[PDB]
């Protein structure tokens, strides 16, 4: 429904809100009154019209399949490629995880989006991540992977992928401090 | 003096305690027995109860007043009939 400034502007006349809910609902019951054509199309003078994208997927100079797709986390930023085949071999840097994240969290960060779609094993990858930290850098390389792999799995594998969450930039950045407190939100001691 | 069991006695039913006190609760309430007590607990001055009794016939007037217009204006908390005017 036409909000109620678009309501001002089409009757050239100030508006309550009680005003503008006694005409929503007397609209709403014309409707529902099962109406003509006519009405339908006078209603229509105030009714108000109101998925992940694919990343495409290209050729190697062997022709073998990938695909490409770039994260942010934090200060972090990673661009992955995804191939088609391969044993799971992911080369970050141009150095295989095991050793870029000896962490096993972060390993685990990697391994997410596969495991999801249950192809642990089923692609090789390159990643290249700079900025922050492991973890940061973790996130980054996993929202790559993952907008990338969505080139391959099928659009319900797309859409499970999104609902759990691995194709949502993390907006959660660092709060900038205020003057005259600690930080983002820690105040001073407040001194008696 | 009296016959004993045969004042303020309830025969519980089918062993349901709870209800049958409750009961017993509700036939003292309304014959006044409780609040007679709690006010016989300490002495009421005379002056005090007349008070009192002032108060709560006031008070009662007025309830059942409020509720008599309550209960008569009730059917007219209907849907709007000319919604729209």
């Amino acid at each position: 429904w036409l909000i109620k400034e678009e309501l001002e502007e089409m009757l050239v006349e100030k508006l309550s809100d009680l005003d503008y809910m006694q005409f929503i609902r007397l609209l709403e019951k014309l409707l529902t009154s099962q109406c003509g054509a006519a009405e339908e199309e006078f209603v229509q003078r105030f009714r108000r019209s109101v998925k992940q994208l694919i990343e495409p997927v290209q050729y190697d100079e062997q022709g073998m399949a990938f695909s490409k797709s770039e994260g942010k986390r934090k200060t972090a930023k990673a661009e992955a490629i995804v191939y088609k085949h391969g044993s799971g071999r992911i080369k970050v840097n141009g150095i295989d995880y095991q050793l870029y994240f000896p962490i096993t969290q972060d390993r685990e960060q990697l391994m997410f989006p596969f495991h999801f779609v249950d192809r642990l094993g089923k692609h090789d990858v390159t990643c290249t991540v700079s900025g922050g930290g492991r973890s940061a850098q973790a996130g980054a390389i996993r929202l790559a992977m993952a907008k990338a792999l969505c080139s391959f799995v099928t659009e319900d594998e797309v859409e499970w992928m999104r609902q759990a969450g691995l194709l949502t930039t993390d907006p959660r950045v660092r709060e900038r401090k205020k003057p005259g407190q600690e930080g983002a939100r820690r105040k001073f001691t407040w001194k008696k | 003096k009296h016959l004993k069991f045969i004042a303020r006695t309830v025969m519980v039913q089918e062993g349901n305690v709870e209800s049958a006190y409750r009961t017993l609760n509700r036939i003292l309430t309304m014959d006044g027995l409780i609040e007679d007590i709690k006010h016989r607990r300490y002495y009421e001055k005379p002056c005090r109860r007349r008070q009192r009794e002032s108060y709560e016939r006031c008070r009662r007037i007025y309830n059942m007043e409020m509720a008599r217009k309550i209960n008569f204006l009730m059917r007219k908390n209907r849907a709007d009939p000319w919604q729209g005017c």
